[PDB]
């Protein structure tokens, strides 16, 4: 499975650009697709397109100026941009997601292309010192309870290593994503959540982002950096 | 007594499709819709006509309601004719080309045929409410509730009934011809023949008398025509009660359902 | 085939057989013990059920 | 009320529903036939258009049929036959040449015809090895009277006409076998299903046309019953 | 042959000595269950043909069903949603199964192949992990021991145990004269029982591959078999229209469930979680809830137009799912 992102570069303000993320190795029709990160700030969700293009959502910051479109037989997904602004400079990521019982949305993220031109989730600490082999706990608060009546609590933990796109560690505050070691654990109370890393080792160092999926728009926390 | 049978038979037909789920086929939804039109006609329209008969043929009811009454008698009556016309077309297509009909026999098109029939019934009957309610004399004329625009009426009676009648008369005959092209086939020919003969004999006399009345008003006696229309409307109403008993006779499950309830 | 059938019959012939009454009592004891556990036997309160 | 992920799950369910309905509509086009013949029947040879369960698909006159042939199952066929309780028609094949096995074929036909699950479905009967039957009748070494005592007391129907170039005693034997099968077919008298006999040589130009017009007849009778004409 | 007859009489004589008292007499003075009423809480629609098989997941939320449409589709019971739709190569399937871990499902049909599907994969599609071949008859039932091992009963009078990763039969069970219709795994999973058209049910050790015991009290074929929750008993459903409870330790039938009203065959059987209630599906379009201890019908589940092929009680015991040939399977509570 691969998502390769193409297009970007410098644009005069007010211009238009189109970014393309091309999917290979997975059934693109099944996956509802999405997220940008500014050069010196956490991630922010830009748009969402469902399977078969039935449903579309945009963030209020970009509503009316952006257009998201998918070409299923070619598998490519596009974001058509109009009236580019200085705030729109960011690293744009194409993210897959599938929604059924027991699914793990936001599992795979693309590489990203640089462009140059509501539930509030807060991370208490921007930086946290760590030592190898010592337990580390990262906490993210929520303005509203993320626990729905059905019992699911929609908190997600994403990890961004240096020079690497984010990857899903935990989905729904407890479940552990495949391909991730068992050291990571997700414990969470109503409106208060914590990710505990036990027996920390190198390559587990990076910025940890907390996301809510109770309702759109999807808000990312600023995230707590880990530094050795 | 005609009103009681007309209401009751359709009332049994509409429940029998629901109470017995064996008749969930696409055809029986058309059949239950024809029963709906007949039962609605029996409930809303016919006791009013009986009341006018008791009261002397003068309209005691409020003046403008006369306008919609006639409209109902066009819409519910035109719908039944269009239902039977569509039944004849579809059954002829089934007989002539049974295999290819099965390819397109899905209920998705069957629902489009329903929307077509109930749309054409409204399309034919558009003028009567708005025009009659605007002008009382158009539909209240002579002090008795009657639709009195010759230009509109003579074509409207034609398109509503005669156009289906030629479609029925050109399909039903061809349906028998397909059966002729043994005992299984020929038995359907007679049962189709009696059903065609009754509805033609019971529907047609009203319409020919109406068209004869409008055309020949200068050269005909009004009173005899009025009496003939008064009785022929009753016979046409009996046409509504006729069909549920036909359903009872030839089909096993409707007979059992009506015997139970 | 007959050599196999007699072999199977001999093996099945000798087994420790509990008295029928004891097994009946054990089954009754299990059913009585798990009576409260079963939702179908005694209908669960409406709020408790998921369906 | 409904979370966003549950809403997306509902959208996925709706897409799956549309795909299932489209596949079902595609499946409704094909008419499905069950081919069964115990042995020495020529079941592989009865239809020549197309050549645990063997599926043969052939199309004649712009209508595609799927024919199922199962070889693994034994004489007791009660449990797997109930799966094929929706087929439009069951193509039964017998070999008229072998008189000793013909009584077994008649018993098999009676069992399949009187099966509770298969009461609704009709049967297209192909009496096979017609040339072999004609050759044996001409030779006369084999006597149908010996295997079937009733053959001696029989009269060919005057209404039926033999095809040109066919012997009278030979036609008598053919119509005897056909009447023997048709008696079992007509014994029930329900009328929901009918056995249609066809006499087929070892090589015949078109039995698919016979299956096609027979299937037209079954669908026509079903439609007539549906509209309550019959 | 002569020696077998003497040994057979010894088994019957030995069983008669043990049967001191009938279970009905043992259970004379217990509270009647009363009249139980269960109304359908759901009806899962989307199958366009007759439904042959259905199995509950361990979590009790998800189930998989098989139909003549040629597609295996997984449901979310609580929300009615369709988790997956799996297209089968062969339209004819008489059995489906859900792995205990929920990672895999199995399907078996007239194509003489048991096909294992990998539900949880990358690239987001259900893909066939293997095709298990080797049987010479139709597969009537398949049940997972664990994620690796699966037992399949077939119409070739022979049940088999497979290692999925290897793909070859590791053990084979041969004692039946008629086609094997059903197979029920024990709670401990170390042993199981199978049902066949010879009107006999046999207890097989999984590791040894030998018939420990055989029980014969049915006049006709047995279509369905279900272990009692204790694991020391089981029940069988036959076309005779009698449902019989059999005891492993005692080695004799304890009781038979029959009513003069019903002469129609039993298609499915299941045991309530406590084991008191035996839910038997019938070809007469109505499942009957039988009080196992007293053998008096306590309720009827009558909401199906066509025959009920399938019946399954959840692991938690909350819900009962009944599939049928009208292409609707209804969850009762
Ligand atoms: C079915 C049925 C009802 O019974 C029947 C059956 C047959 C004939 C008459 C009747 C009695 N109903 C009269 C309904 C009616 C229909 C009309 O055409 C569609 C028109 N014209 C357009 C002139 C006027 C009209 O009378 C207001």
């Amino acid at each position: 499975v691969q998502l390769v992102e193409s297009g970007g570069g410098l644009v005069q303000p007010g211009g238009s650009r189109k970014l393309s993320c091309s999917a290979s190795g997975f059934a693109f029709s099944s996956f509802g697709m999405h997220v940008r990160q500014a050069p010196e700030k956490g991630l922010e969700w830009v748009a969402y397109i469902s399977s078969g293009s039935g449903t579309i959502y945009y963030a209020d910051t970009v509503k009316g100026r952006f257009t998201i479109s998918r070409d299923d037989p070619k598998n490519t997904l596009f974001l058509q941009m109009t009236s580019l602004r200085s705030e729109d400079t960011a690293m744009y990521y194409c993210v897959r997601s599938i929604y059924y019982y027991g699914s793990s949305p936001f599992d795979f993220w693309g590489q990203g292309t640089t462009l140059t031109v509501d539930i509030v989730m807060t991370q208490a600490t921007s930086s946290v010192p760590v030592t190898p082999g010592e337990s580390v706990s990262i906490s993210c608060r929520s303005s509203k309870s993320l626990l729905h009546s059905n019992g699911n609590t929609y908190l997600y933990w994403f990890l961004q290593r240096p020079g690497q796109s984010p990857q899903l560690l935990i989905y729904r505050m407890s479940n552990l994503a495949s391909g991730v070691p068992d050291r990571f654990s997700g414990s969470g109370s109503g409106t208060a959540f914590t990710l505990t890393i036990s027996r920390l080792e190198a390559e587990d160092v990076g910025v940890y982002y907390c996301m809510q999926h109770l309702e759109y728009p999807l808000t990312f926390g600023a995230g707590t950096k880990l530094e050795l | 007594v005609v009103i009681i049978l007309t209401i009751a038979g359709n009332i049994l037909v509409i429940m029998a499709v629901s109470l017995e789920k064996k008749l969930q086929n696409a055809t029986n939804y058309f059949l239950m819709s024809l029963a709906i039109a007949d039962m609605l006609l029996g409930f809303l329209v016919m006791p009013v006509s009986m009341l006018t008969i008791l009261y002397g043929y003068r309209w005691p009811l409020p003046s403008k309601l006369c306008a919609v009454w006639i409209y109902l008698d066009v819409l519910f009556s035109t719908a039944s004719i269009m239902h039977l016309c569509a039944i004849s077309l579809d059954r002829y297509v089934a007989i002539q080309n049974p295999i290819h009909h099965s390819r397109f026999n899905s209920r998705t098109k069957a629902f489009l045929k329903i929307i077509a029939v109930w749309t054409i019934s409204v399309g034919i009957s558009m003028p009567i409410p708005v025009f009659g309610l605007q002008d009382d004399s158009k539909v209240f004329k002579e002090g008795s509730c009657l639709l009195a625009d010759d230009n509109f009426v003579l074509i409207g009676s034609f398109v509503s009934f005669f156009i289906p009648l030629t479609i029925m008369v050109i399909t039903y005959f061809l349906t028998i011809k397909s059966l002729q092209k043994i005992s299984n086939e020929q038995k359907a020919c007679k049962v189709l023949g009696i059903v065609f003969f009754l509805f033609v004999v019971m529907w047609c006399p009203f319409f020919i008398t109406n068209i004869m009345a409008v055309i020949c008003k200068e050269s005909c006696n009004e009173d005899v025509i009025g009496a003939l229309l008064n009785v022929f409307v009753w016979i046409g109403y009996l046409s509504s009660a006729v069909n549920p008993l036909v359903y009872t006779l030839f089909n096993k499950t409707y007979r059992s359902a009506f015997s139970r309830y | 085939q007959a050599r196999k059938l007699v072999e199977q019959l001999k093996m099945e012939a000798n087994i420790d057989r509990i008295k029928v009454s004891k097994a009946a009592a054990d089954l009754m004891a299990y059913c009585e013990a798990h009576a409260k556990e079963d939702p179908l036997l005694t209908p669960v309160p409406a709020s408790e059920n998921p369906f | 009320t409904v979370s966003a992920e549950d809403k997306a799950a509902a959208e996925r369910s709706k897409m799956i529903d549309k795909n299932l309905r489209e596949d079902g509509e595609k499946a409704r086009r094909t008419l499905r036939l069950l081919l069964l013949g115990a042995d020495n029947s020529g079941k592989s040879t009865i239809v020549k258009q197309m050549r645990g369960i063997f599926e043969t698909k052939f199309q004649v006159d712009k209508v595609n049929f799927h024919m199922f042939d199962v070889g693994g199952q034994r004489d007791e066929r009660r449990k797997w036959i109930q799966c094929f309780n929706d087929v439009t028609a069951i193509i039964f094949v017998v070999d008229s040449s072998d008189y000793n096995r013909l009584q077994e074929a008649l018993n098999d036909f009676k069992s399949i015809w009187n099966n509770r699950w298969l009461r609704t479905i009709s049967v297209i009967l192909f009496l096979n090895k017609q040339d072999l039957l004609a050759e044996k009748v001409l030779a006369g070494k084999s006597k149908i009277e010996d295997y079937f005592p009733e053959f001696a007391r029989y009269t060919t129907p005057e209404d039926a006409t033999p095809e040109p170039g066919e012997d009278p005693r030979v036609t008598r034997a053919k119509y005897f076998i056909r009447k023997e099968f048709v008696d079992i077919s007509t014994a029930s008298g329900d009328g929901r299903h009918i056995c249609y006999p066809h006499f087929t040589c070892a090589v015949d130009t078109e039995n698919a046309r016979r299956i096609f017009n027979d299937c037209k007849d079954i669908i026509l009778q079903m439609n007539l019953r549906e509209y309550n004409l019959v | 042959r002569q020696e077998a007859e003497q040994l057979k009489n010894q088994i019957r004589d030995a069983r008669k000595a043990c049967a001191d008292a009938t279970l009905s007499q043992i259970t004379n003075n217990i509270d009647p269950v009363g009249r139980i009423q269960m109304r359908t809480r759901r009806t899962l629609r989307g199958h366009l043909a007759k439904i042959y098989a259905m199995h509950w997941g361990t979590d009790s939320r998800l189930l998989v069903s098989a139909s003549q449409d040629g597609k295996l589709i997984i449901w979310d019971s609580y929300t009615t949603n369709k988790v997956h739709a799996i297209p089968l190569r062969s339209s004819w399937v008489m059995t489906c199964a859900y792995a205990p871990s929920g990672n895999y499902v199995a399907c078996g049909g007239l194509d003489n192949i048991c096909s294992i599907y990998n539900l949880k994969t990358r690239e987001g599609n259900v893909r066939v992990s293997r095709e298990l071949a080797g049987h010479t008859g139709y597969l009537s039932c398949c049940r997972f021991l664990d994620d690796n091992q699966i037992v399949t009963s077939s119409g070739d009078t022979t049940c088999a145990l497979w290692d999925i990763e290897t793909g070859q039969q590791t053990t084979t069970f041969t004692g039946h004269t008629g086609d094997v219709m059903s197979l029920s795994l024990a709670p401990d999973t170390r042993l199981f029982v199978s049902g066949a058209c010879d009107a006999s049910a046999k207890l097989w050790d999984v590791r040894e591959g030998m018939c420990r015991q055989t029980f014969t009290g049915h006049e006709s074929d047995i279509n369905a078999i279900c272990f009692f929750p204790n694991g020391n008993a089981f029940a069988t459903g036959s076309d005779d229209a009698t449902c019989r409870l059999f005891d492993l330790r005692a080695d004799q039938e304890l009781m038979t469930y029959s009513h003069d009203n019903i002469i129609c065959g039993i298609t499915s059987v299941s045991f309530s979680k406590s084991g008191r209630l035996l839910l038997a599906g019938y070809d007469d379009f109505n499942c009957n809830v039988w009080d196992a201890l007293k053998a008096d019908r306590a309720g009827v589940l009558a909401g199906h137009d066509n025959r009920v092929s399938c019946l399954g009680v959840t692991d938690d015991g909350m819900a009962v799912a009944t599939g049928s040939w009208d292409s609707f399977l209804k969850i009762w509570n």
